RNA sequence: GGUCCUAGGCUACACACUGAGGACUUGUUCCUCCCCUUUCCGCCUAGGG
RNA sequence: GGUCCUAGGCUACACACUGAGGACUUGUUCCUCCCCUUUCCGCCUAGGG
């Protein structure tokens, strides 16, 4: 199996840890490494990337990562992915979670919840 | 019994506005997106088609609402537009009858879930 | 090191499952014999037990499986254990979880927290 | 800094009743006791005793509440009674300052509560 | 029979939420974990020009 | 100075919430993770018999 198209971040936080989730991933695995890499201050913002199979731990380790650390702004973008291995059109997705705000009017933002 | 049998309870009840539409994995795809489709597209003049929808999709059914809405935009000529938010979703498995007396016992889960408002923009 | 004031809630739950917490106890040991336990429908009752350094985890591990079994009934009963190395009291705690009804009257009695 | 600093903001506000009682690790345990016992008793006429207290601990002060509510029932010559229930508290430790622009960026835990009904019988 | 309109209806989850099981230099690893694709006149009820 | 009263004040956490680090027939295991014990006229502030 390969993928391709049919940093996804690049535009809007350039440096970020990417976080490339696979069906196989374990979640405490993925989730070890990135609350440790969000852990330092230096590290700004986060990318969590799959698709087809994977799409489901995609959003699951996002949205752990925001129980975990409150405050995070947050933008969802729908991708289609090509895989061959016989080539199939698949929907995946690429979270971003920013410790920095990031501008309300881009598509798919998501403001963080209070924790009051 | 050595171990309790699966029994999902409904998903609370879904506070669903005329616009928000719920994706399945039991209906037929082509339905689910035809559905979609005529609440965005209204009548052959364009009669009462919703300026937005909403699609959510829980679990396995995050791919089928993404599926949905990039289907719904590949056909627009641009004049349909995508934005998505995830949000985690608390399930409730029936363990022992809810009886008038007792709570029933229920296991606590949780899936995540997706929300992709679908909306028309037009030249101004 | 030995502790001393059949078990805690042999008047409300004769058979049930005694949870030993001790300081030390991984949670996420205790925890998975106790769900497995609990997963059994002919498996009623459990209870938790510990003191000293061991209590604030006694309390811990009962929150944890009311979090992921909804219905369980709770009662909380606070004693006394004598330890030896010099003898010191120690504040302690025992917690019982129902799959069946307790009396509301029993004194630390929960009622189960419901789901809207 | 290759790591956050461990400052932690005050667990939301505690909506305390008179005869609530938060239990801590900072003043002396005598002091919170004698806090406790006299809130019971009334003055030495017996003059505006509680009928109940409630001792909240959290976390390591959870042994100390019910240090304080067994030390209460152990002079009353069989006059108070405990109750105990647990809870779950959600704790907020700060990571980047809350200002004027932005939500803060906070690192979430949980911690068990104790909360020990301390209680006068009387015949009849 | 033909053609238009209108008002409804058309099941949120893989126990996949720190998932499962195997393998291996532990850990953003590899393998295994049946199908669900892609509407343009969608389907089904009533009712009205 | 003595004695009584009244009103108020007296800091919820060990990052210990599937904790941390070692050890070992993995897992209700062992070991390490400083003190906080126990009032009886408690302490402090103001005011009144």
């Amino acid at each position: 199996s390969e993928e391709a198209p049919a940093g996804p971040f690049a535009d809007l936080a350039p440096g970020a840890v990417h976080m490339r989730v696979k069906e196989g991933s374990k979640i405490r695995n993925l989730m070890a490494f990135a609350t440790a890499s969000m852990a330092q201050p230096a590290t700004r913002a986060i990318v969590f990337s799959g698709c087809g199979r994977a799409t489901t731990k995609t959003v699951t380790c996002a949205e752990i990562l925001k129980r975990r650390l409150a405050g995070l702004h947050q933008v969802t973008r729908l991708r289609y992915r090509s895989v061959r291995e016989v080539l199939k059109n698949v929907p995946g997705l690429a979270i971003l979670l920013s410790k920095d705000a990031l501008d309300p009017r881009q598509p798919g933002y998501q403001p963080p919840n209070p924790h009051p | 019994p050595v171990e309790y049998t699966l029994r999902k309870r409904l998903p609370s009840r879904l506070p669903r506005r005329p616009n928000d539409i719920y994706v399945n994995m039991k209906t037929d795809f082509k339905a689910q997106l035809a559905r979609c489709q005529k609440l965005l597209d209204g009548g052959a003049r364009g009669q009462n088609a919703c300026s937005e929808i909403y699609i959510h999709g829980l679990g396995l059914a995050i791919n089928r609402a993404i599926n949905i809405a990039l289907q719904l935009q590949a056909g627009s000529f641009g004049s349909l537009q995508v934005a998505a938010n995830t949000s985690t979703v608390e399930l409730v498995d029936e363990l022992e009858p809810e009886t008038d007396t007792r709570e029933p016992l229920t296991r606590i889960r949780n899936n995540s879930a997706i929300h992709i408002r679908v909306f028309r923009v037009t030249p101004k």
